C-alpha cells in the first residue's frame, strides 16, 4: 500500500 | 488455494516467487484470519527475519483479523515492541480483539486503516488450557494495560470501552488512540 | 482439481506458469466463488502487486461469485479505490451481493458483463463473529452509501432495490448504474 | 488418482509434461464430470489462453458431464460466444443438462459424439421461484438458438426425463456428425 | 502409497520416471480397480496420446477391475475403436462387468488373460445421476451389442449367460469368446 | 511415514532416491501390508520393470503381509509365474493368508525367512465385489491348487491345514513346503 | 497453511530456504504448541545438528508451549543436558507444563521471557498409554526434581507451588528461579 | 508437520538434506512412536541400506516408543540379528512393549538410556496384532518375547515371566541391573 | 477477455 | 480425436 | 508382459 | 531475538 | 538381505 | 548423541 506502507 | 506464482526481474536473470514471498521482500508480514500459536510463529519468525535484513528499514503489518488467542496475540505484540524497526500497521477488511490491539500497537503517527474496515477492541466471551478465573482476569488486566499505553487513554476509559459489544468506523478509532490516519487514496506530498 | 501448465514465447528460453499465474502476468484477477478473509487476501496481494509493476496499465478483474463475508468484500473494494489504475470489472456467471459490488466498483465505462450473467444486490440472508443488531445494520448502511457512490442513484432507491429478493439481467443492471456494457463479442464497429 | 507424465520433443530439447498440459498444448479442453465455478472458471481460462494463441486455430472440447451448476456451465457458453475461434465439440461418454448445452453451443458442422454416448437435455430436479423460472427460460432460448428449433418444441422435449442415442441427438439438432472412425476422404 | 522411481540409462544421458509414466512411455495404459469418469479420461487420454505418437505400434491395455460406470466405459470402448491401432487386452487378476467388456474389444487374437483370472459379464445390481427405467435398459442393451459382437455370440445368448451371476475361468471366457488365449508363461513360437 | 533420501553414487555423479526407489536399484520389490489392487498394481508393475531390465538376474520379494483380496493376490501371483527371473522370496514379521501364497510361490530353494516371522495359510474370516457362494468356492479351491503345487504336498493334507485357524513358525513352515531356509545370520 | 520462503545474499548466496529453516540456520529451534513424540523427535535432532556443526556456539530455544506429554518433555530435557552448547531458552506467548520445565532448563544467565508471557508450572489435570497411579507419582517427582535443581528451590517448596492452579508474571518467574533476564527491548 | 531442511557442505556440495534424512547420513536410525508395519518397514530399509554402506560401522537406533504390534517389532528384532554391524541403542523419553525388546536388542556393551526415560517389560492387554488372533497364537507371541528378553537380558525365564508381570516402569539404573540396557549417561563419558 | 479487458 | 477434432 | 503384449 | 539469543 | 538375497 | 553413539 505504497506511498506510504511502503 | 492456489497462490499464484509472480516472476520479479532485478535481477541476475528473473526469480520467481509465491506473490506472498513476495510481498515479504517488500518487507510487507500479513496478518490475515484468526490469531492463533501457529500464526504466532510464523509472524515472529517474519518480524525476526526482516529485522536481520535491516535494524532500521521499517516493517509493515497488513493486519484483516477477527481476533484469536491471547497469549499468541500478545507473543506477537510483545515481539514487535522488542525489534528496533519501526512497523506501520494497517487495516484492511477488520480488527477486532487481538487484531486491533496489534493494530495499537504500531509506531505511533504509523497506525493506518483504510475507510470502511471496521476496528474492535470488545472480547469475545481465546485461551489454550482452561485456566482459572483468576487467571482469565490477569489477561483481561493486561489487555487493559497495553491499550491504555498505547491509545494513552485511562483504565477507567479503556476498561469502559471494552465493555461495549461494539465496532468503531475508523474514525472513531482514531479519535480514541488506536490508530494514527485513515486513507481512501494515498496522500499528496 | 489438476491446474494445467502452459509455457509461454519467450525473451529468456521458456518459463512455464500454472494457467493462473499465466493470466496474472497480463494483469487479470480472478475473484471466483465465495468471498472470505483468504480470498480477499489473495486479491488485495494480487492488486498491490500488479500496482507496484505499473501504476499506470489497467487491471482486469473478472468475477463469478455469489458474494461473501462482507468486511472481506470491503477489504476489497477499499483496495480497488485506493490503487490509482483505472480497473476493468468483468462478470461472468453471477455476481451477487458482495460480487455484484466490486462489479460496480470498477472504474467508469470499464465495467462489463456477459450476455447470460445474473446480478444481485439483495444480500442474503456471512460474517467472521457475530454480531450485535446495531452492527449488522452500521454494516448495511456502509453499502448503501457504496452502492450509491457507484450506481448514482439515491439512497431511498439502492434501499428499495435491495430489498427485492431477485436477480437482474446484465442490460436491466446497466439501467441502474452497476455495468456499462453488455458484450456478446468483441466490438468496434 | 496419479496422473502420468509425457515425453515431448518440441523445437529444441526435450520437454516433459503431465498428460492433461500435453493436450491442452494441442489446442484440447477436456471437460469431465459435474461442471460447478471452479470448472467454469478453469475451462475459461483455458479458452482466453487458446484464442491469445491464436485467433483462428480451432479449439477441441471434449466433453463428459452430467451437467452442474447452471450459472457456471452459462459463464463458459458466453465465453464461447465471445471467443472468436471455431470450437469443436465432442462428447464422449454422456452429456446431460448444461453440459448438452456446450454440445451443442459449438460452432456449427464441428459438433460430434462418439457412437455409445448418451445425451440429455432435460435439466435434473438457494434462489426465489421466478429466478429458477427465469433461468430456465434463458436456457430455452440457447437451445433453440444453436438447435434452430422453436421454442415450444424445446420447452416439450426438456421435460421427458429422457436420453436420446447421438443420431436422434443429430436429428433434433444437437450435434452434427456421428463418428465411429475416422472419415475416409 | 508412494510411487517407485526408476532411472533410464536411456536416453541419451538419463531420466527418471514413476513407474507407471515408465510403463506408459512403452505403451502400456494400466487400468486398474473401479472406472469412473477419471478414470475414463485418464485412459482416454493416454490413448489419444499413444496413437498420435504412432497410429501403427500395438498399444497395451492392462485391465485388473471390478467394473464400473457404465457411461465412462462405454467412453473407453468407444475410443479404443476409433483409434487405429491394435490393442492387446491382459487381463490380470479380474475383469468384471465394464471391465470385462473392455478385455474383449481388444483387437482379435490380442486378447489374453493371466491362469487364476475370473472374468465376469454379468451386471450388478451405476450411473451418475440417478435414471428412469426406461435409460437402464437402453444403457443394458448396447451392452448386450457390443458384447455381441466382439464374442460371436447372438443377443439371445448374451442375454442368458448375462443373467447368471457366476465369474467364468479365463478357459470359459476364451470359449465364449471374450479373450482369445490364457498364458501362463510367454510362447515359443 | 516421512519417507528419507539417501544419496548413492552411480554413473556418472551423484543421485538421489528415496529409500524404497533405491531398494527398487537392487531388485528388491516390497510386499508389506494388506494386499488389494493397489498393491498388485505396483507390486506387478515393479517385477514387470525388473525383468525388462533383465530377465535372469533374480528378484526379490521382501514379504510382511496379514493378507488380502484373493484376485489381486492371484494376479501378483501369477505375473511371479508369467515372469522368466528366479524369485527369492523373504518373509520378515508375518505371512498369512495370501501373504503366505507369494512366500510359497518363489523359485524353489530360494524362499527364505527370518526366525521369528509367523506364516498362516488359514484364510481369514477378499473380494472387491460381493460374490456369490459358488464363486468363493471356486477361489478358494483355486488357493489349494497353488499351494499344493508349491508344497509338493496332496490337495487333502493342504485342505485339512488350511481349515485350522493356526500360525505355524517358520521351521513348520518349511517341513510343509512354504520355505526352503530359514536363516537368522547371512551363511558362510 | 503458506509458509513464506526466503532468498538468501551472503556468498554464493542464491538457496530458497523456508523461513524455519532459515532460522534453524541462526542455531535457533522453535517450540511452538503442544510438545508430543513428534515434536521431541523434531527438536532433538535439531538440538543434536547444531551440536555437530558447533558443540561452542550457543543454541536459542524459543518456547511459546501449553505443555504436553511428559516423557516427550524428558526426552528433550535430558537431551539439553546431554549436549555441551549453552542454551538460551527465549519464551514468547507462555510456557505451561513441561514447557516451562523446558524453559527452566535454560543454562543459568541465558533463561528469557518477553514481559507479557505466562508461565505455569502447576502440571495439568499427558500420557503415551495410559499408567499405573504408582507411575505417575514417579513421573512427577522426577518432575519435581528437575525443577528443583533449575529453581534452586526446595522440593517443599516446589510441591507446595505446583500444587496452585495459577500463572505466574515473567517477573514472579524470575524470582522463582525459572529464569533469569525479562527484557522488553535489546539491552545495552 | 514441517520438517527442517539442513545444508551440508561435501567434495561436491552444496547440498540440502532434510534433517532426517541428515541423521540418516549418520547412520543414525529414528524408532518413533508406535511401532507397527509400515514403521517396521521404514526401519528395516534404513538398517539393511546402512549395512550396504558398511557392514562394519556402527549404526545408531535412537528409541522413544510407547510399543506396538508384535509382528512388526519381531521384524525388526531379527534384521537386528541378521546384519552385521554393531547396533547401539539409545533410549530417549521412553521403550515400553516392543519398545524395549529393540533397546534390548543392542550389541552388548552398547545399549544406553538417557537418565529421565522410563522402561517397561510388561506388554498391553493402540493394537498388537494385524489381523485378529486365537488364544494359542498370543500365546506363541508372548512365549517368543520371554525367550528374546532372557537371552538378552541373561536372565532365566522364570525372572522374565515374573517380571513382565508387573505392570510398573522401571528406571533406566533399574533396566540396566535387570540386564535391559548397558549404560546411563547423563553426559558425554571422558 | 481481449478486446477491450485486455 | 485426429481426423478431424484435431 | 513380453513377449507378445510386448 | 539479537542481542543476546543470538 | 545380502548374502543371498540379494 | 556423540560421544559415543556416535
Amino acid at each position: 500500500f505504497t506511498p506510504x506502507a511502503p | 488455494s492456489l497462490i499464484p506464482i509472480v516472476v520479479e526481474q532485478t535481477g541476475r536473470g528473473e526469480r520467481a516467487y509465491d506473490i506472498y514471498s513476495r510481498l515479504l521482500r517488500e518487507r510487507i508480514v500479513c496478518v490475515m484470519g484468526p490469531i492463533d500459536d501457529s500464526v504466532a510463529s510464523l509472524v515472529i519468525a517474519q518480524l525476526l527475519f526482516l529485522q536481520s535484513e535491516s535494524n532500521k528499514k521499517p516493517i509493515h503489518m497488513y493486519i484483516n483479523s477477527p481476533g484469536g488467542v491471547v497469549t499468541a496475540g500478545l507473543a506477537i505484540y510483545d515481539t514487535m515492541q522488542y525489534i528496533l524497526n519501526p512497523i506501520c500497521t494497517w487495516c484492511v477488511g477488520q480488527a477486532a480483539s487481538m487484531g486491533s490491539l496489534l493494530l495499537a500497537a504500531g509506531t505511533p503517527g504509523m497506525r493506518h486503516s483504510l475507510p470502511n474496515s471496521r476496528i474492535m477492541i470488545h472480547q469475545p466471551s481465546a485461551t489454550d488450557i482452561a485456566i482459572q478465573a483468576e487467571e482469565i482476569m490477569k489477561l483481561k488486566k493486561q489487555l487493559y494495560n497495553i491499550y491504555a499505553k498505547h491509545t494513552k487513554q485511562s483504565l477507567q476509559v479503556i476498561e469502559s470501552a471494552m465493555e461495549r459489544d461494539r465496532y468503531m468506523s475508523p474514525m472513531e478509532a482514531q479519535e480514541f488512540g488506536i490508530l494514527d490516519k485513515v486513507l481512501v487514496h494515498p496522500p499528496q506530498d
